[PDB]
Protein backbone atom coordinates (compact mmCIF):
# COMPACT_ATOMS: atom_id res chain seq x y z
CA UNK A 1 0.00 0.00 0.00
CA UNK A 2 1.00 3.63 -0.50
CA UNK A 3 -0.24 6.33 1.87
CA UNK A 4 0.92 8.80 4.49
CA UNK A 5 2.04 7.22 7.76
CA UNK A 6 -0.60 7.34 10.51
CA UNK A 7 -0.23 5.68 13.91
CA UNK A 8 -3.50 3.92 14.80
CA UNK A 9 -3.53 4.12 18.58
CA UNK A 10 -6.49 3.75 20.94
CA UNK A 11 -7.11 6.20 23.82
CA UNK A 12 -8.90 5.71 27.13
CA UNK A 13 -12.39 7.17 27.01
CA UNK A 14 -12.84 7.35 30.78
CA UNK A 15 -10.20 10.05 31.23
CA UNK A 16 -11.62 12.01 28.29
CA UNK A 17 -15.10 11.93 29.83
CA UNK A 18 -13.71 12.99 33.20
CA UNK A 19 -11.88 15.91 31.58
CA UNK A 20 -15.03 17.00 29.74
CA UNK A 21 -16.96 16.88 33.02
CA UNK A 22 -14.26 18.89 34.80
CA UNK A 23 -14.35 21.52 32.04
CA UNK A 24 -17.81 22.63 33.17
CA UNK A 25 -16.45 24.13 36.41
CA UNK A 26 -14.42 26.83 34.63
CA UNK A 27 -15.55 30.45 34.80
CA UNK A 28 -15.23 33.03 32.03
CA UNK A 29 -15.54 36.03 34.37
CA UNK A 30 -13.72 37.45 37.37
CA UNK A 31 -14.79 39.48 40.40
CA UNK A 32 -12.79 42.61 41.18
CA UNK A 33 -12.86 45.48 43.65
CA UNK A 34 -11.68 48.26 41.30
CA UNK A 35 -11.44 48.56 37.50
CA UNK A 36 -8.05 48.48 35.86
CA UNK A 37 -6.38 51.80 35.10
CA UNK A 38 -7.32 52.96 31.61
CA UNK A 39 -5.68 56.41 31.33
CA UNK A 40 -2.34 57.75 32.51
CA UNK A 41 -0.64 61.13 32.31
CA UNK A 42 2.83 62.35 31.36
CA UNK A 43 4.15 65.67 32.67
CA UNK A 44 6.54 67.88 30.73
CA UNK A 45 8.53 70.79 32.12
CA UNK A 46 5.36 72.90 31.94
CA UNK A 47 3.05 73.40 34.91
CA UNK A 48 -0.04 74.13 32.79
CA UNK A 49 -0.45 71.39 30.17
CA UNK A 50 0.16 67.65 30.29
CA UNK B 1 19.17 11.96 -41.76
CA UNK B 2 16.74 11.30 -38.91
CA UNK B 3 13.38 13.08 -38.90
CA UNK B 4 13.25 13.67 -35.14
CA UNK B 5 13.84 16.79 -33.04
CA UNK B 6 16.60 15.39 -30.86
CA UNK B 7 18.36 18.72 -30.22
CA UNK B 8 17.03 22.23 -30.82
CA UNK B 9 18.13 25.80 -30.16
CA UNK B 10 15.47 27.63 -28.16
CA UNK B 11 15.10 31.08 -26.65
CA UNK B 12 14.30 31.43 -22.96
CA UNK B 13 10.68 32.22 -23.81
CA UNK B 14 10.15 28.77 -25.33
CA UNK B 15 11.50 26.78 -22.38
CA UNK B 16 8.01 26.32 -20.93
CA UNK B 17 6.44 25.75 -24.37
CA UNK B 18 6.67 21.94 -24.19
CA UNK B 19 3.86 21.65 -21.60
CA UNK B 20 1.07 19.93 -23.51
CA UNK B 21 0.50 16.59 -21.72
CA UNK B 22 -2.49 16.01 -19.44
CA UNK B 23 -1.29 14.32 -16.24
CA UNK B 24 -3.59 12.84 -13.59
CA UNK B 25 -2.43 12.45 -9.99
CA UNK B 26 -4.07 11.00 -6.89
CA UNK B 27 -4.42 12.78 -3.56
CA UNK B 28 -1.93 12.04 -0.82
CA UNK B 29 -4.67 11.57 1.76
CA UNK B 30 -6.15 8.67 -0.20
CA UNK B 31 -4.47 5.28 -0.42
CA UNK B 32 -3.57 2.93 -3.28
CA UNK B 33 -3.14 -0.77 -2.62
CA UNK B 34 -2.73 -4.00 -4.58
CA UNK B 35 -5.29 -6.73 -3.97
CA UNK B 36 -4.16 -9.38 -6.47
CA UNK B 37 -2.82 -11.67 -3.73
CA UNK B 38 -6.21 -11.50 -1.99
CA UNK B 39 -7.57 -13.47 -4.94
CA UNK B 40 -6.40 -16.82 -3.53
CA UNK B 41 -7.56 -16.34 0.08
CA UNK B 42 -10.24 -18.94 0.75
CA UNK B 43 -11.14 -22.09 2.63
CA UNK B 44 -12.23 -25.53 1.45
CA UNK B 45 -15.39 -27.06 2.88
CA UNK B 46 -15.05 -30.64 4.10
CA UNK B 47 -17.79 -33.17 3.41
CA UNK B 48 -19.34 -34.91 6.43
CA UNK B 49 -18.03 -38.40 7.09
CA UNK B 50 -18.10 -41.21 9.63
Amino acid sequence: TATREVDFTVPDVQKILDDIKALAAEQVYKIVKVPSISFRHIVMQSRDRV
Amino acid sequence: FINKRIVERVRVGQILAVLNRRFVAYKGKMRIMDITQSLKMGTKLAAPTV
